[PDB]
């Protein structure tokens, strides 16, 4: 379900950001009245509402240099490949895995936007449905993110035998 | 006995302290996120100005063996005996055979497990004690598992020497509990009075010799900065500081230079890219006898904005100061110095025209 | 003319506001009595920014849960004003195998050149500049095709030089692609 | 020991630097958004004027291999030998086998992973070092995975050469920490004095730590010429008007920016120049009052309607002011 509308947002929005600057600048200011300029693009496809609006905006606030796996596997592969700090991205993962629905959207933007910095691949659709899964199973999604991270880090280290 | 200093100081597009990812550190305080400068960073800036101004320099280092090795090498020792002697210096300490050492680095002496915080001349004395035992070290360097030879009491007594920075901020060494000194200064995390959204400036680096594909691509990284009017607070427990330094006169010099440094210094975090140097718009030192009292609750309600926050912040600290002096009656000597002349700010006590006059006068007002 | 802030949404959860042409259509469908008086060589006798109109708008499907009117007769050249305009600076060239090309020095300064030409005798003023949109029709027959238009957002302060001429500019629009979001020039007293 | 220069400069319809989407960069400062010109752009324009005026040119490039290869080809090397020799020059340096290179681009030598910031004659010396080892290069071009042959220490010594621009603004290259130079100049982000919903009166500020600059260049007269030419470049140049007011101060204790002076956004409706000059004057007096100091001040303005008393002794022209206080340091 949800993932279907999420894919509509990823293609449609993925085109408007890379294509039209005024919309890109009007949605990125909302990563509240200050984000109403964004509804005009994202509102018709929408706890899930908070998820969609936030992920579209954050997805849209990336630098141009940055313009089914989860987020944990993307982080572990970013550590192993791009050589980011491992132990520090480690505590930030452990801090997000405890937040509530409102905390994920306030702790999330730094790691995801910085992760996309230095061109790390991030499947936004899974991330969207994940932010939607905080309304019903926050702890479950958190556990999946962390587990995926460590498991894929271990397998990526062991396959480098 | 508790000198506490308050200050309002704006910083423009500063980005003084970054997380590991470059965003300025933020507190969600009062329900609204507001960028902050961590206490440890500014504390380091203050300690560097104090050590630089008062002449005594402290060294917080994990690789003491290497430095002592350098001194013994300048004392005329060959490199290998200098390394072995310094290893003996650090081997001769701790309950167990010695201080735990980090994995050896190629071509250099190993770093100690815990960070050391001691004055530079103390390092020189350690070099001298390691120097007078040259023959014992020469025989002892040959064994496969060398044991500690230096007297433990003399070296441990040397590690107890205190710098002004140590007297003021304290030190901790878990393996040598005799040297631990409780700090006498509390430094609060300076947060913005108003809510600040992080503003990201996209910046690019020009390649000087023209290339068609790269210039047209125009692909670049994003740098996040922020600006705002920080509230700053700090305590000095004078009686404990006098016990640490021992003399009251040395404590007085330590306090005067510390307060002045507290006003003067700025953490220097990406300051070549942006010049954030600035003097505080308002300073209010109070000499509290019962207890230090921070005015952070005054700004728990974030300021709305649209108009300059400096004046409104000063007036809010004023009303809150009046209400606290009313609610908690005390004989604490207050005092302030401000650049704006639009208000009298009656509650902050007698006004002084300049910061050094205020600091010298009230510190003289405490002893 | 009269000014109003309206909002358009997408009617269902499948997106059956996706494209520019549909924005044109959605905009015109909210005005019943429409007229068009054209002249060859110059412009035509609404305008929009991503709304100014002659006829009274009444809310339509999936809009606001509620429905100002201005004339510039009330209250001068010399005065500075607030400004924003989204337009398409262009050049018309010959193409191998005519055409419309965005480069009209190509860069900010060419754009200001574009300004002295487009403004002419009207008002000499502070146009914020940048020189740097794709669309396709939803399928409706005889209703345009697909292509790309480049819009711009100018912001600043202007001085007025000929009130009635400024009135001509404000009501006709300045530049091509008025139907794709461009043209509406906004000024305000300092 | 800290020469700091303040300046207010209106710019008419400049819109000098746009973000990635073309809007001028803005600071929400004092609670209200104010357009700004980024410090990195002006720092680049200033460094280009300084290199252009003093004759010494520095080159910040990611494709050094291609340029050195071009020089070696002009030295009489064959194209393939020039390419192999330049690859050896950059391969022969760094802790690991060599400096990391980006994936090769068709028809040209691959670009280095990190940007280089070195003088043009330094490139010429690198060409000479790659030239003196012609036989090693001729033999070494045939192997499939060639290693670096040139001495690494000497090459690092050529890369340690400093331009005036390097002495003034500093450089960073993570792989060769022996070459790193701490910058001696702090450049503030020029924001508008008044709130702007472009043109406006930007406030501009910059520091020059003269003592650090003297340690970098080494000699004091060349540091003096570097400072004077830098200040002159800062006033004369525009990123692509003369500043309406300039106030240089020689602070011995510490640099002090006057940005809080403009924390209260200006209302408008009237010319901001007069109100801005009066506000910087008033704030400068109050700061000299609050923080007593012997710092040598001085200013230069075109308008004669006021005699901003707090900004010290007035000088009639930009060059007279710069020359008098720089000569005073």
């Amino acid at each position: 379900y949800i993932l279907q509308h999420a894919d509509a947002l990823v293609k449609r929005v993925s085109k408007l950001i890379v294509n039209e600057p005024a919309a890109r600048a009007a949605l990125r200011r909302g990563v509240d009245p200050r984000m109403l300029a964004a509804h005009r693009v994202v509102a018709p496809y929408v706890a899930v509402e908070r998820a969609f609006y936030a992920v579209a905006a954050i997805m849209a606030a990336q630098p141009r240099s940055a313009r089914r796996p989860n987020l944990g596997v993307s982080l572990a592969q970013a550590v192993f490949d791009k050589g980011l700090n491992a132990d520090s991205t480690e505590q930030r993962l452990h801090l997000i895995a405890r937040q509530n629905l409102d905390g994920v959207h306030r702790h999330l933007p730094r790691l995801v936007l910085y992760l996309r910095s230095d061109q790390v691949h991030i499947d936004w659709g899974i991330l969207i449905r994940d932010l939607a899964r905080w309304g019903h199973t926050p702890r479950h999604v958190a556990r999946e993110w962390v587990q995926d991270y460590h498991r894929t880090l271990e397998t990526l280290t062991r396959q480098a035998e | 006995t508790f000198v506490d200093i308050h200050a309002i100081q704006t910083l423009p597009y500063s980005n003084i302290n970054r997380d590991d990812l470059g965003s300025p550190k933020t507190v969600v305080y009062g329900g609204k996120e507001r960028t902050r400068v961590s206490s440890q960073s500014w504390k380091r800036a203050v300690r560097h100005e104090v050590e630089a101004r008062l002449g005594d320099k402290a060294v917080r280092t994990r690789r003491i063996i290497s430095e002592i090795a350098k001194r013994l090498r300048e004392r005329g020792w060959d490199a290998d005996l200098a390394d072995a002697g310094a290893r003996q210096v650090v081997l001769s300490v701790g309950k167990k055979s010695g201080i735990k050492l980090e994995k050896e680095k190629d071509s250099e002496a190993p770093a100690t497990s815990v960070l050391f915080y001691l004055p530079v001349p103390a390092i020189d004395e350690l070099a001298a004690i390691a120097d007078e035992h040259r023959d014992a070290v020469a025989k002892e360097a040959a064994k496969k598992t060398p044991k500690g030879i230096l007297p433990a009491d003399r070296i441990t007594e040397v590690l107890k020497s205190r710098n002004v920075s140590v007297n003021l901020f304290g030190r901790m060494l878990a393996e040598l509990p005799s040297t631990e000194v409780d700090g006498a200064v509390q430094f609060a995390h300076a947060f913005t009075v108003h809510g600040t959204t992080v503003e990201v400036d996209f910046f690019t680096a020009v390649d000087d010799i023209p290339k068609e594909n790269d210039h047209g691509s125009g692909h670049m990284n994003a740098g996040q900065f922020s600006a705002g009017t920080f509230y700053r607070y700090a305590n000095v427990n004078l009686d404990r500081l006098v016990e640490n330094t021992g003399d009251a006169q040395t404590a007085r010099t330590a306090v005067a230079e510390f307060l002045r440094a507290f006003l003067s210094t700025v953490p220097s975090g990406k300051q070549n890219a942006t010049a954030a140097m600035t003097l505080p718009d308002l300073v209010h030192i109070a000499v509290r006898f019962d207890r230090p009292i921070s005015f952070a609750p005054a700004f728990e309600t974030a300021l709305y904005g649209s108009d300059g926050y400096t004046l409104r912040a000063c007036q809010e600290l004023n009303n809150y100061a009046e209400r606290l002096r009313e609610v908690w009656p005390d004989d604490a000597i207050r005092g302030y110095a401000t650049v704006e002349n639009k208000t009298d700010l009656a509650a902050l006590g007698e006004r002084y025209d300049s910061y050094p006059a205020l600091i010298d006068a009230m510190v003289a007002a405490a002893f | 003319t009269w000014l109003t802030k309206i909002v358009p949404d997408l009617r269902y959860r499948q997106t059956r506001f996706r494209t520019a042409g549909n924005l044109h259509r959605k905009l015109i469908r909210l005005s019943s009595d429409l007229g068009e008086e054209r002249i060859a060589n110059p412009r035509q006798q609404l305008l929009f920014r991503i709304v100014q109109s002659h006829s009274p708008l009444r809310v339509d499907r999936l809009g606001p849960g509620y429905h100002r009117n201005l004339d510039p007769f009330l209250a001068d050249k010399g005065s500075r004003v607030r400004y924003r305009i989204v337009a398409s600076p262009t050049k018309r060239l010959g193409r191998s195998e005519t055409q419309r090309l965005g480069l009209k020095t190509w860069r900010g300064a060419a754009a200001e050149e574009w300004w002295h030409s487009r403004a002419a005798a009207n008002g000499l003023e502070l146009l914020s500049t940048y020189a740097q949109d794709d669309v396709r029709d939803p399928g409706t027959a005889d209703r345009s095709r697909k292509i790309r238009h480049p819009a711009v957002r100018f912001d600043g302060e202007a001085v007025i030089s000929d009130v009635d001429a400024v009135r001509h500019a404000v009501l006709n629009g300045i530049g091509r692609g008025k139907s794709y979001g461009c043209g509406l020039l906004s000024l305000a007293l300092i």
